[PDB]
């Protein structure tokens, strides 16, 4: 039928794929030692998306934990549900990508792709006829935003007819970590927008505001941000492996968003979210669901989008819900937010109804926005980027690696660019 | 086999637990000689604890409280410095509470019998009466000394009277309050006790 | 596998060294033994059945600090051949260390480093402990340290390096030998943690509250941060480090690797239940000037770098409330084109306390190492004491007698100028 | 010809045998 | 069955002879008496009760050490005429040995070797333990090979010669017995091991750190050496390797037959306990190249070829792996023209220790014994000793006298120098 290959790199990755696997084995009910209960034909009709048979009835998921840092998917094999993954899928390394992006694409990767891409070709040929693959990583890091970024360019020239969609977390304002920041996610960049199809933007800051004001929890750990983010990615996937009203795919969310091939950035929204507090108060119907997904407070990115107007977007609901007042209120809130539109596509906002609710809710909602306020999060770090590069900061660890002079001037001209493309558009 | 090695209640311990390690291990895969671990001891006999009322109190009272051995003489000048204070330190701490919270034993390194009912005429704690054999198996244990007179194993002083030491079950020292230590905290030290991790389990 | 070999050269190496191993057994569990009853792989082999060996080498010129170890309590758990003393002291010589009785021990210590790194691929890199204005600790320590870097060419070089005081210095050599030592750690080492005495003597006067430490209580707060520096190897964290991403981490430029420290929450048990350490309190007194462990006043410098790791129970946003504060505060310059300068790592394990030390039992803790342009006034001060005292060539006779070229002092002091100005440039 | 000398050094004081953690 | 007879000629062959002899009895479980209460038949023979008699016969012209032997514990095990005494000694003169007082008890010698190699079929080959300095190791040994050559032509023979060293000797008369022996075991000795004492006393004083050994420390160590070799024959292993395995895999040519040898792990009892003898260990500390039991540095030598005996707990891939490092390892230098000369002989049995001796129980052991072109070096030495002696005829008339021509000196010259010029015209 339909695969779909997953692809962890970096540390960022590496702990998020951990709890994505976590809500996916949920949702279908697989036993951590790999074995099914949940006695339900209509769960696992369509399990081979994600997962394989292994003749003593047990699932091993397709993905390929992959990293240059022994320790740190050491630490998901130890964990829970670390021992459905298959051991031969994991590709260690030695040395480590030390927040140096160019040792992890050019001089210290490439000696480890012979391996890596063995893996993938052989889980790939295997079935009839694959469909996408999913990358998690990070775009500050070394061994995620670069030698990652390796691997998203060698498969998409193996299978050009295919598709890709990554999770992928920037640079947050206040905070940052990783000092080289923006020369790790600007050289990332310029090579995302030439070997990726769709990108799924998460900002520390804005999670970190999410467990604030909507949760009302004081102090939990990345445990609770990466299960907010598991399910997101299990939100936009539920219409390939259950039924529905008006069915969705990757590939078709992929032809409604992107009005040109160079913009294909998106935002992530999810509801519910209220506290213990006030889930009593709240009685959930569809017109409540629709007014959180337009609450800049409870978009998954941290920039503000009152002060840009969307491009387009896309809503996957899942449940039982009644396709009028689905579609009638769609257009209502078009109507309603008038200039938080644009002017020149009617009928900017979309909708999808997936037919199964994840289980301890009723009724969810999935957000996914081409807007343009990304407009002004680029142009952060192209600013930070300038910072640093007029007279050579920190150029000397990517310039003993084979870089050039020339390339970084590339970079910041590609990604400006981008930034060109969406001021255009107003 | 704590804190030291060469002490006569030790000697004793190892005696009797593995008189009882060998008899049941005969009777009976149990390791021998018994683990200093796996030993079990009476510290303080049937009769030797005398509290304020002068009356036997058994081993099992002590249960519950953080208990420290006092090593005192009554002629030396640095004892005679440290009691107002201990026995300052013993009013407050304990009357701030609604239960019992530290307790004292008396172990004399005095001369004689008048000096050291006249010296225990002022202690409201617990003490071991000085021609009891416990007194100089205790300072031999602790390693306390007025005076190279007793001889020590390769060992030194390990402080001087007076000496508070906190002691657990077993004989293992809890902690040293540094009165006449490495450290000279004179009459501060007592407020190091940690009394909270330290009860005579 | 994975692991980072240490090297201990000089007396002050040693028994800072000596606290740091002692640390180390009782925080994975090792008896003085080397038994016990994936923790232990970064810092120690495993030998035939139970055992655990440490990953060091002692070397001294003199036997009396390092035999005093094998007859010690840490009899056996030290392979008895990598211990190494010579015949007689350095005394206190860049050149005796470095030209004339150096050479005899650095043929056989590069062959126990040869012995000991052969084992597993993928080296993190190496700790040196030493002094500077000691003897064997500069002299030693460099001929040691540039044979390394031709011999193994692109791992990474920890070097702790027990500074010289602002003010005291329990010797009258060291201008001449810390001016030396620079020229010859430039191109050798990659990150050079510059560590302070009376700094130490100044933290356990206020925040200990204890009257008279010595040398054996500053060595405890050192191998605290050492721990805390390499916790994110040892155990599994929320957001992990590693030793070879330090120095992209902190470095801009590869002449400029000379950071400070700071650690919190330093307090006596006595006064620990006064305060509940929480998460906005520790961040602060980690940035309060009279808590970092270098002496050098930050007022008159912009921050460049910052690298933070929490340990023990410490969830990642409230660190995210911390630091959200921090970069506004005006208090704590940052330079204008570092506009990013955190980085913030989080491992799990709370650090452990030393039976009878001096540290109460702490749920948090916070360890910062940093760049910043204050070290200008380190250096600044420090050729000031050259000059003045190369002034009419005093204690020359005793370099030149050793072995050194007389005029070898010119170039170290324009190596030196170097340093001076390119600070001064970047602060701009 | 002595009777014995009984101070210690500090290394020797306070590096003992400490309980182990599992 | 698979039986070999050891011959023990002179001082030195006797004294080791007691070290062998002992520990092949304990081995095999034997007593002093000679009964136990068919893996022992390669060293012992079968007596009606149960009673097993070694297979070696001793033989000293001089009643001092061979009479005592007979008097001491080992009583009842040796049969009284497989040990033979002279009269008077051979005083250090190869003439004396060779002409004068060697022939009279060559015949009784033959007679008791006849008798004991037609005991059985299938005898294996010879050993023979001689001290080439000496006087009756040289003399009645280059006799027992001419008159063992002729009778016995097929069997191999393998020489184990206690070589004089470079610096310390023994004698002024040595330099001429040891290049007068030479042209006597190019053309019968089979395989000539090359041993030397004061490598085996460096080797006892770093190692096993015996600061004052003696002949019964050193001989110990020679007696698990020949116990290493032979381990092959006596018990069951994975790789089995005889005695006439030695000669086909050493050896490219007739007249190259000089060799190295080499133990590990040499380790007393501290060291042994507390460390893992990895099966990469063992075979790296073998390589070493002081680690050698001949004081000939291989560094400026080229190995020609090398057996390697594992003995113990040896898995067959680390073995594989070990050596696969070894050949790739860029210092030790290997001959162009022969690309293959390992050879793997693993046995299952650990090494029996004598306790109360100097080694530790040890799992695993490795012996080496390699063929090289560093032998040149050693006849360099002997050969300009001799051209200073010989220049101006100093000890000469002690040898003319005895029925020893004067030529015999000369032609033995260039025979040495024929050997000289062919270990060089083979390294190309």
């Amino acid at each position: 039928m339909r695969e779909i290959v997953h692809v962890q790199g970096g540390q960022c990755g590496n702990q998020i794929g951990a709890k994505f696997w976590e809500v996916i084995s949920d949702e279908h009910g697989i036993d951590p030692t790999g074995t099914y209960c949940g006695d339900s034909d209509l769960q696992l009709e369509r399990i081979n998306v994600f997962y394989n048979e292994a003749t003593g009835g047990r699932f091993v998921p397709r993905a390929i934990l992959m990293d240059l840092e022994p320790g740190t998917m050491d630490s998901v094999r130890a964990g829970p549900f670390g021992q459905l993954f298959r051991p031969d899928n994991f590709v260690f390394g030695q040395t480590g990508a030390g927040n140096n992006w160019a040792k992890g694409h050019y001089t210290e990767g490439a000696e480890l792709i012979d391996s890596v891409l063995d893996v993938v070709r052989k889980e790939a040929e295997g079935c009839d006829c694959l469909q996408g693959f999913q990358i998690t990583h990070s775009l500050g890091g070394g061994t995620g935003s670069g030698m990652g970024t390796l691997l998203i360019s060698k498969v998409r020239e193996e299978y050009p007819d295919r598709i890709m969609e990554t999770f992928s977390v920037f640079p947050s304002p206040k905070v940052s970590d990783t000092v080289v920041e923006p020369y790790n996610a600007t050289l990332s960049v310029h090579q995302l927008v030439e070997n990726a199809d769709e990108v799924q933007v998460i900002d520390n800051e804005a999670l970190y505001d999410i467990c604030f004001r909507t949760l009302k929890l004081t102090t939990p750990t990345y445990g609770d941000l990466n299960h907010l983010v598991s399910a997101a990615m299990s939100g936009v996937t539920c219409c390939l492996r259950f039924p529905g009203q008006l069915n969705s795919d990757l590939r078709k969310l992929a032809v409604n968003l992107i009005p040109f091939p160079r913009l294909h950035f998106f935002l992530i929204g999810f509801a519910p979210l209220t506290s213990r507090g006030s889930q009593q108060y709240r009685a959930l119907s569809v017109p409540e669901l629709t007014q959180q997904m337009f609450d800049a407070k409870n978009m998954m990115c941290a920039s503000d989008p009152r002060h840009g107007r969307y491009l387009t977007a896309s809503a996957m609901f899942r449940g039982r819900m009644s396709t009028k007042e689905v579609d009638e209120q769609m257009l209502n809130v078009q109507n309603k937010n008038s200039s938080y539109f644009v002017e020149w596509i009617p009928n900017n906002m979309k909708s999808s109804v997936c037919d199964i609710p994840p289980k301890g809710l009723k009724m969810s909602v999935t957000f996914v926005g081409n807007s343009t306020a990304i407009q002004e999060m680029f142009k952060r770090v192209s600013d930070q980027f300038t910072a640093m590069f007029r007279r050579k900061a920190f150029l000397h660890w990517y310039t003993g690696e084979g870089m050039d002079e020339m390339e970084f001037t590339e970079a910041e001209s590609n990604m400006n660019d981008l930034v060109s493309e969406y001021q255009q558009y107003q | 086999s704590q804190p030291v090695f060469a002490s006569p209640l030790n000697v004793e311990k190892r005696r009797l637990n593995e008189e009882r390690a060998l008899m049941q291990a005969q009777k009976a895969n149990i390791q021998l000689p018994p683990n200093y671990g796996d030993m079990d001891l009476i510290l303080f006999p049937e009769g030797s604890l005398k509290n304020s009322n002068n009356t036997v109190i058994p081993q099992s009272h002590l249960k519950g409280k953080s208990v420290a051995l006092y090593f005192a003489d009554g002629a030396d000048p640095k004892c005679a410095s440290l009691l107002p204070f201990l026995l300052n330190y013993y009013r407050t701490m304990n009357e701030g509470g609604a239960n019992q919270k530290i307790e004292i034993i008396f172990v004399s390194l005095d001369r004689d019998r008048e000096a050291f009912e006249s010296h225990r005429a002022h202690m409201p704690w617990l003490s071991i009466d000085l021609e009891n054999p416990l007194t100089e198996i205790l300072k031999r244990h602790f390693r306390v000394m007025k005076e190279y007179e007793v001889p020590t194993y390769g060992y030194g002083s390990r402080t001087g009277v007076p000496s508070v030491i906190v002691i657990g079950s077993d004989g293992r020292e809890a902690q040293f309050l540094p009165i006449c230590s490495g450290l000279e905290e004179g009459d501060r030290a007592l407020l190091r006790w940690d009394w909270r991790n330290t009860k005579f389990a | 596998m994975r692991e980072v070999i240490s090297i201990h050269v000089g007396q002050a190496g040693i028994q800072i060294g000596n606290a740091c191993w002692e640390l180390f057994c009782l925080e994975h569990g090792i008896q003085p033994d080397g038994q016990m009853p994936d923790a232990f792989n970064t810092f120690f082999s495993e030998t035939g059945a139970g055992k655990h060996v440490p990953r060091c080498v002692f070397l001294d010129l003199e036997p009396t600090v390092v035999d005093e170890v094998r007859t010690g309590t840490y009899r056996h758990l030290f392979h008895p051949e990598q211990l190494i003393s010579g015949k007689e002291d350095a005394a206190n010589n860049f050149a005796r260390g470095h030209y004339t009785i150096g050479k005899e021990i650095v043929d056989l210590s590069l062959d126990r480093i040869r012995k000991l790194a052969d084992n597993c691929t993928g080296l993190q890199g190496f700790l040196m402990f030493n002094a500077v204005g000691g003897g064997t600790g500069s002299g030693l320590g460099c001929l040691l340290l540039e044979r390394l870097s031709v011999d193994y060419g692109k791992k990474s070089k920890l070097n702790f390096c027990s500074w010289p005081s602002p003010q005291v210095s329990t010797a009258v050599v060291e201008p001449y030998n810390s001016v030396l030592s620079t020229h010859s750690l430039l191109e050798h080492t990659d990150v050079a943690v510059m560590l302070d005495n009376e700094a130490i003597y100044d933290i356990c006067r206020r925040n200990l509250d204890i009257e008279r430490p010595t040398y054996t209580n500053l060595n405890r707060l050192i191998a605290q941060v050492i721990s805390s520096l390499t916790a994110s190897l040892r155990f599994d964290g929320a957001l992990n480090v590693d030793v070879t991403e330090f120095q992209t981490n902190l470095v801009p430029y590869p002449r400029i690797h000379f950071m400070l420290s700071s650690y919190a929450p330093i307090i006596s048990a006595e006064k620990a239940y006064h305060e509940q350490l929480s998460v906005a309190e520790i961040t602060n007194s980690a940035f309060e000037p009279a808590s970092m462990m270098a002496k050098c006043d930050p007022r008159h410098g912009k921050y460049m770098a910052c690298c933070l790791m929490y340990r023990g129970d410490v969830v990642p946003k409230d660190v995210n409330a911390a630091v959200a504060t921090i970069k506004t505060k005006r208090t704590i310059q940052f330079v204008d084109w570092c506009p990013t300068g955190f980085k913030c790592g989080i491992n799990y394990q709370p650090p452990t306390v030393v039976p009878g030390g001096d540290l109460a039992k702490v749920m948090r803790a916070v360890c910062m190492i940093s760049n910043s342009t204050a070290i200008a006034e380190v250096f600044s001060r420090m050729d000031h004491k050259f000059d003045l005292m190369y002034a009419k060539r005093a204690f020359v006779h005793w370099y030149v007698g050793e072995g050194m070229e007389e005029g070898e002092f010119s170039e170290a002091r324009e190596d030196l100028a170097a340093l001076e100005k390119d600070y001064e440039e970047v602060g701009i | 010809p002595t009777l014995p000398f009984n101070a210690q050094s500090c290394y020797r004081s306070e590096y003992v045998a400490k309980p182990l953690p599992p």
